């Protein structure tokens, strides 16, 4: 009886048990909400012949 | 008095694409891990060039360009058909020709002014107008994708 | 390296407040004799109240 | 008089597509764990614009 209520106290305090799984997507997932970062005007060509 | 002026292009290098890359990068390898996806795929240098030669031979792109170019303003009579008709003749003047690349023969632009000073000094601009429209298309689309992934994987 | 960082210090931090709690529970119980023989690194995080 | 006019069009992108682009990326991962999909299937925007 007694140790079989102490079972009881223990895992109701603990909580639920999770794997390595479900902190590896937790730390991935605050990069994502810091959002990306926008720098306009890079180039997208290169020069073969300068207009002249 | 048709002056001409010329350039050829090609694809960026990694330098010049600046911090876009990096984050590109960040994405794919996201799609490759989980959702099994991913092949063979283009380069993101050849992706980026994809879209720039979309917009060079748009024909809405050449109608804005005109529109704000400050030689044609001053070319204007006033009235209403006569405008439209030039502008319509001066849209023509811009020429793309597409490359083959058995041939070893890459993507040409020409353009056709009145002066000479004119021919090149324009067909400058006229490039650097159409790679920011690239620019900046390019970082709405990577802007949906994060937005899309972050729904994602909060859910899951 | 910044992100595995931080995972192992979650799972670190988890574990400590585990053993904290069963501390608690086995002072009050008054259970001091060892219930398993099985060592205390291949636990389940629930189950800490079954030592002294 | 029979005048005239001219357009021209093409495939569109993610962000005009709205939320239909999420909801059926999900129906496409359960087809990759159950009733195995091609590898090479066309992409969401190509069906999109084939039918339009």
């Amino acid at each position: 009886r007694p140790m079989l209520q102490a079972a009881l106290e223990n895992l109701q305090a603990v909580g639920p048990a999770f794997d390595l799984d479900y902190d590896q997507n937790r730390a991935m997932l605050n990069t994502l909400n810091v959002g990306p970062t926008l720098d306009p005007r890079f180039q997208t060509y290169r020069y073969l012949r300068t207009p002249e | 008095q048709e002056w001409s002026s010329t350039a050829i292009t090609d694809r960026p290098t990694v330098n010049m694409l600046g911090g876009y890359y990096s984050q590109q990068q960040f994405l794919r390898n996201l799609d490759v891990r989980s959702n099994m996806a991913s092949a063979d795929q283009p380069s993101v240098m050849d992706e980026a060039y994809k879209e720039f030669v979309m917009q060079l031979a748009s024909w809405d792109t050449r109608r804005e360009f005109w529109l704000q170019t400050d030689y044609y303003k001053q070319r204007m009579v006033g009235n209403s058909k006569a405008d439209a008709a030039l502008l319509d003749e001066m849209i023509n003047n811009i020429q793309f020709i597409p490359g083959d690349f058995t041939r070893a023969v890459n993507d040409s632009v020409k353009l056709i002014a009145e002066t000479a000073p004119d021919a090149n000094n324009l067909l400058r601009q006229y490039v650097a107008f159409a790679s920011q429209r690239a620019a900046s298309h390019l970082n709405d689309e990577l802007k949906g994708a994060w937005a899309a992934r972050t729904i994602q994987m909060k859910a899951q | 390296v910044k992100r595995q960082e931080e995972v192992a210090k979650a799972i670190y931090d988890r574990r400590m407040n585990s053993i904290e709690q069963a501390l608690k529970i086995a002072e009050q119980h008054n259970i001091s004799r060892s219930a398993t023989d099985v060592p205390a690194e291949e636990l389940p995080d629930s189950e800490m109240f079954l030592l002294g």
